[PDB]
């Protein structure tokens, strides 16, 4: 397969360097009759590296659509309150875009700046001035943030919440694209994802495959809670790196026991042992259960940021 | 005119003297062909030896020059295919080669204003290649003349 | 008088071309 | 810093240098010794008797000044009292995490000693260890003593600056706030500073011990307010006093005054605009902080 | 004194016959003179077909080339793969041909101008047997004679 | 030899025989420059001729070569920016581009081999440039000497 | 009897004195032709140099206008626009400025090839004073002339 | 400079037109 | 020397006159 990996650098670097138009117009499928539309599974795929477009799709060719609807995302999902049937459209990629990547210290700060003796206040003109200010560094969402009478203002607690279920949606569906059965995901596959945003290298996920075969590990899944605890851990990355070298430094070992007392103590989060056997399975410094904290924190802090 | 008309009383008289007409005579041209040709040599020397230093000048400029376009290429491809994309690098890649080109043409008019400068105020501050070249045809008339002698 | 042998110059070679792309293609998938 | 502890060190036992209370205020101030005395050679009785007549000390913000020069540091001790004044104080918070789990996070003699080289990178008993855990070690530290204790010594600290800069004056003028401000700053920009502030201070005016509690805690929270300024330069709006005041409120959380603040922007104010110049500002901060 | 004696001389060798015996000795030094050219002029002849064919093959090859060249391109950026991907794959490929014709040519080295092309082609080919400033002076002492010729019979 | 020294005798006898050397010799050149560049006038008509015909042909096919780029350019701009954007029509510009090239090398190719072919051709089944060359040194050798005969 | 004629006629006339004078005539026909000489090399290198100057000048002017074209398509691909809505002008502009090079280069319009270009250069100039002809064949005669003096002083 | 004119524009405009043409007949 | 100074000169006279085309357009 020469093609399909020349095709598929080829895409990373539209990712990595393309304006937000050509990445849009090459990762869209759809044509609705004119405006293109990008069903949600295509949203995910833009930004999740090593994705294959299908064949004939590709840029600048659709699927032209005919003018109850068909219903692109399940009802209770964040895509459906876009206003189409659950499709994104251009001005709400760049939206969404933009609420998934920048952290919730620069909305807080964002909010509080411009406001009135508020904290959490604002208005459509304030909140233009917040999406112009962010994005140097939406369509049909007016009423559900706003109101009806386009006058309500938006506290920065129900706009974090928004952006909160935005990433655990994005998350089910990089979940769903890989296939469960039963709604568990192979250790390599979690491993995938985990290293998705990583090194190009495959080979410390092959390593990780022996040890796994070796130790009994391979073929016992993990659901998608598992995953979501997870994430919420390593959405603590700072406090964790630093009491990991707190740890380390001490003189106590990185074992599995202290990776789920510290994940207890300063993330609130309960962790399998399945977890944190993988994450050791592919993070070891060659087999022993010392952790290489500084790749580790490198690599997790370069996935968490989508890049 | 008078000196004229002796010189060519004064050749009439060389050929009149004539013992073997046709053979002295042929000996005389062959001794004159050699002394023709060993005044030739010299300016053949002086010939061969500016052409060799005025030829291998440009063929090291050319490689320079071909080496240089090629360094540009590598550079170029190395940045576009790894580091970079060539959404971003199109625009560089295209400037890159406008410029090498404007600097390839300065050269070139750079050194022909140079030369010719250089040449012009020679020419009004002062290997005769007139003198080689009638040599040349000269003995090139006498050995037609010995080979017609011949047969 | 020319213009048959440009045409019949230019027209295999553009051909030839064409199918070494596709043989250099399919080899390269292949190995 | 170990050549400030050896430079200023006062007692000695056993070729063991030792801090007394009054030894470390002078050291967290100055860099040089102001009298070069020659380190007294104490004995083990004597060093002792030391720390005999304390508990007399008020357990407020007037701990250390009551405490005199009876007391005792060892050279771990005054590496752990730095990083409280210069680090932010929740990195702290994250160790008691890490230490204990599912406890009031207490620790032993020994567990401070762990404690103090960790954070800052048998044996005598000294005043931390008797005043956290009582006096043979009965009591345990938990964590809520330990934040007062950091706030009583930022606050000690900072009372001791506004009295030193005072010279018991009880109130401060605001060139001398400009002095406390630009004094660590030793690279030469201070001259024009000195010249706007000159010009825009109109003497006479004055700021309480709370306007300078208040800013030093600003200089802790700097970093918000270099976001706010960013988010600005990125708006491409001059940023202005009052602007200047809002990201303030932001950071600290707190309505500083309109006097202190509004000297604050005119100090930093290097161009004839009404723009704060927050470049050097932040720099300026950053070595105050620094110290 | 002299003029006398070369009156005497002329009448004695110079029968004054001798506009037909110049007319004559011209016409036939004529042919002499082409006789003796025609040798040289067929190896100038033979060395230009010989140094023609190898250009007309070599231009003919070049064309060749850039056609299948075209080819190539044309078959992977429409069939293979897309247009954007073989972007610059076609620029590099152009930079490389343009480099490429530039070596071979760094390798490879009215009437004035035939002059300066039989001096090239004698120099280039360092063949005996045809000497070129030879056959120069001998066409020109033949146009010479014939001119004069054309004078004598006016 | 004897018709050489014949000849010889001849001349000297037509230079001794000579009254106003100075003068009537100067007459002479007149006469003979004169009748030289009568001689030649033909000869330069013929080539004055061929020359023009050889060359309005190539300013003709050089301005045909001008109006055929213009014309390609203006298909090019008006599909480019009119009917179709330019991202659908970046290859076609490309390759009809580098058709264009091809053309241009396909013309010169042809030109020149069927010249050269031509020319060959005529030369082995075969206005002579020589003799008229060598009636211009005649003349311009004459006139020299008549200039320098009067000042 | 003839040959005692010509004889008495080189001890007449062919004083046999004629070599010293023969080498003073020559020592002096040799500067009597460089100074006739001399005004047509005046004459050539005014006209060279004049035609040598115009060719700098418009060289120059075409450095320039090219430096001024590459000026603004950067500064309009960089700071005015993007360089998606410039590609197409940038390659319309590059084939203008073909078309305009090439329609001037149709407006204008080893020793051989200087002659040839100076022969050039007076066809097209066509000025009064200086005619190559005379010149080149006056070059060749003072030449044969410094070569026999050559020969004749060893 | 009035001939060039007056062979480029014509040129150019045939072109045009030429392109219109072709456009639509396709 | 003249290189640079008949190159630069004639380059930044292209970016002021292309700014101020712009402008008038
Ligand atoms: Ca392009």
């Amino acid at each position: 397969g020469f093609r399909d990996r020349k095709v598929m650098e080829y895409e990373n670097r539209i990712r990595a360097y393309s304006t937000p138009d050509k990445i849009f117009r090459y990762f869209a499928t759809l044509k609705v009759i004119a405006e293109v539309f990008m069903t949600p599974e295509d949203f995910v795929r833009s930004i999740t590296p090593n994705e294959k477009q299908p064949e004939h799709l590709g840029l600048d060719q659709y699927i032209i659509k005919r003018f109850e609807r068909e219903k692109f995302a399940d009802e209770g999902s964040i895509f459906y309150t876009l206003g189409e049937c659950g499709l994104i459209s251009f001005s709400d990629y760049i939206f969404l875009t933009t609420v998934l990547s920048t952290p919730q210290r620069n909305f807080e700060i964002a909010f509080k700046m411009f406001d009135l003796n508020g904290d959490g206040e604002v208005d459509m003109e304030e909140f233009e001035q917040v999406q112009s200010i962010i994005r140097s560094q939406c369509s049909a969402l007016t009423t559900y943030f706003f109101g009806a009478d386009l006058k309500g203002k938006l506290t920065i607690k129900n706009f974090l919440e928004f952006q909160r279920k935005l990433q655990h949606d994005v998350l089910k569906l990089e979940f769903e694209r890989h296939d469960p059965v039963d709604g568990r995901i192979t250790e390599r596959q979690f491993g995938g994802m985990l290293l998705a945003y990583s090194g190009v290298q495959s080979k410390k996920l092959t390593a990780m495959q022996r040890q796994l075969k070796k130790h009994f590990k391979e073929g016992k899944g993990l659901t998608f809670q598992e995953v979501e605890n997870f994430f919420t851990f390593l959405k603590n990355i700072n406090d964790v790196d630093t009491a990991l070298s707190f740890y380390h430094m001490a003189g106590a070992s990185l074992d599995k026991v202290t990776m789920q007392q510290v994940a207890r103590t300063v993330a609130k989060v309960e962790l399998s042992d399945h977890v944190c056997d993988v994450v050791f399975a592919l993070f070891d410094c060659d087999g022993n259960g010392e952790l290489s904290n500084k790749e580790f924190v490198s690599i997790m802090k370069q996935r968490l940021m989508r890049g | 005119g008078l000196s004229d008309v002796k010189t060519l009383v004064n050749q009439l008289y060389e050929a009149l003297n004539v013992r073997e007409h046709q053979l002295q005579k042929e000996v005389e041209l062959t001794t004159q062909l050699e002394t023709l040709q060993q005044e030739l040599l010299p300016l053949e020397e002086k010939k061969l030896e500016l052409e060799q230093v005025a030829n291998r000048r440009s063929n090291w400029m050319a490689w320079a020059g071909l080496g240089l376009m090629s360094v540009q290429f590598g550079i170029l491809a190395r940045l576009t295919w790894w580091e970079y994309s060539w959404d971003i690098m199109e625009p560089v890649t295209y400037f890159v080669t406008y410029g090498t080109a404007m600097a390839a043409y300065a050269y070139f008019v750079l050194t022909r204003e140079e030369y010719i400068l250089n040449d012009v105020r020679d020419r009004q501050q002062l290997f005769d290649v007139n003198q080689y070249n009638v040599l040349k045809d000269q003995i090139a008339k006498l050995e037609l003349d010995l080979k017609r002698l011949r047969d | 008088f020319g213009i048959i042998r440009l045409i019949l110059t230019v027209v295999p070679g553009l051909l030839i071309g064409a199918a070494i792309s596709k043989n250099i293609a399919n080899f390269l998938e292949e190995n | 810093r170990k050549q400030r502890f050896m430079q200023f060190s006062s007692l000695e036992h056993e070729g063991e240098y030792y801090m007394t209370p009054r030894d470390f205020l002078f050291s967290v101030m100055f860099e040089q010794m102001e009298r070069k005395t020659s380190v007294k050679k104490l004995t083990k009785k004597d060093i002792e008797d030391t720390l005999s007549g304390i508990q007399t000390a008020g357990c407020g913000s007037t701990f250390f000044r009551d405490l005199g020069d009876k007391g005792l540091i060892s050279y771990t001790e005054y590496l752990f009292l730095l990083t409280i004044l210069t680090k932010p104080h929740s990195g702290f918070h994250v160790a008691f995490k890490m230490l204990d789990t599912d406890g009031n996070e207490m620790i032993e003699k020994r567990e401070f000693f762990k404690l103090q080289k960790i954070i800052s990178k048998p044996e005598i008993n000294t005043t931390l260890q008797m005043r956290f855990f009582g006096k043979r070690g009965q009591r345990k530290l938990h964590y809520k003593e330990f934040r007062r204790f950091m706030e009583n010594l930022q606050t000690e600290i900072q009372e001791m600056e506004f009295l030193q800069f005072s010279k018991g004056l009880s109130f401060m003028r605001k060139e001398d706030f400009a002095e406390w401000l630009l004094f660590f700053t030793n690279t030469e920009n201070k001259d024009i500073y000195w010249k706007n502030v000159r010009e825009k201070l109109s003497a006479g005016e004055s700021i309480s011990l709370d306007e300078f509690k208040s800013f030093c805690h600003f200089t802790t929270h700097l970093e918000d307010f270099a976001i706010a300024m960013q988010m600005f330069s990125l708006a491409h709006r001059p940023v202005r006093l009052a602007e200047f005041k809002r990201a303030v409120k932001v950071a600290t959380g707190q309505e500083l005054s309109n006097n202190i603040l509004d000297t604050v922007f005119k100090i930093f104010d290097l161009d004839g605009d009404e723009c704060l110049s927050h470049e050097e500002f932040l720099g300026v901060l950053k070595n105050r902080m620094h110290r």
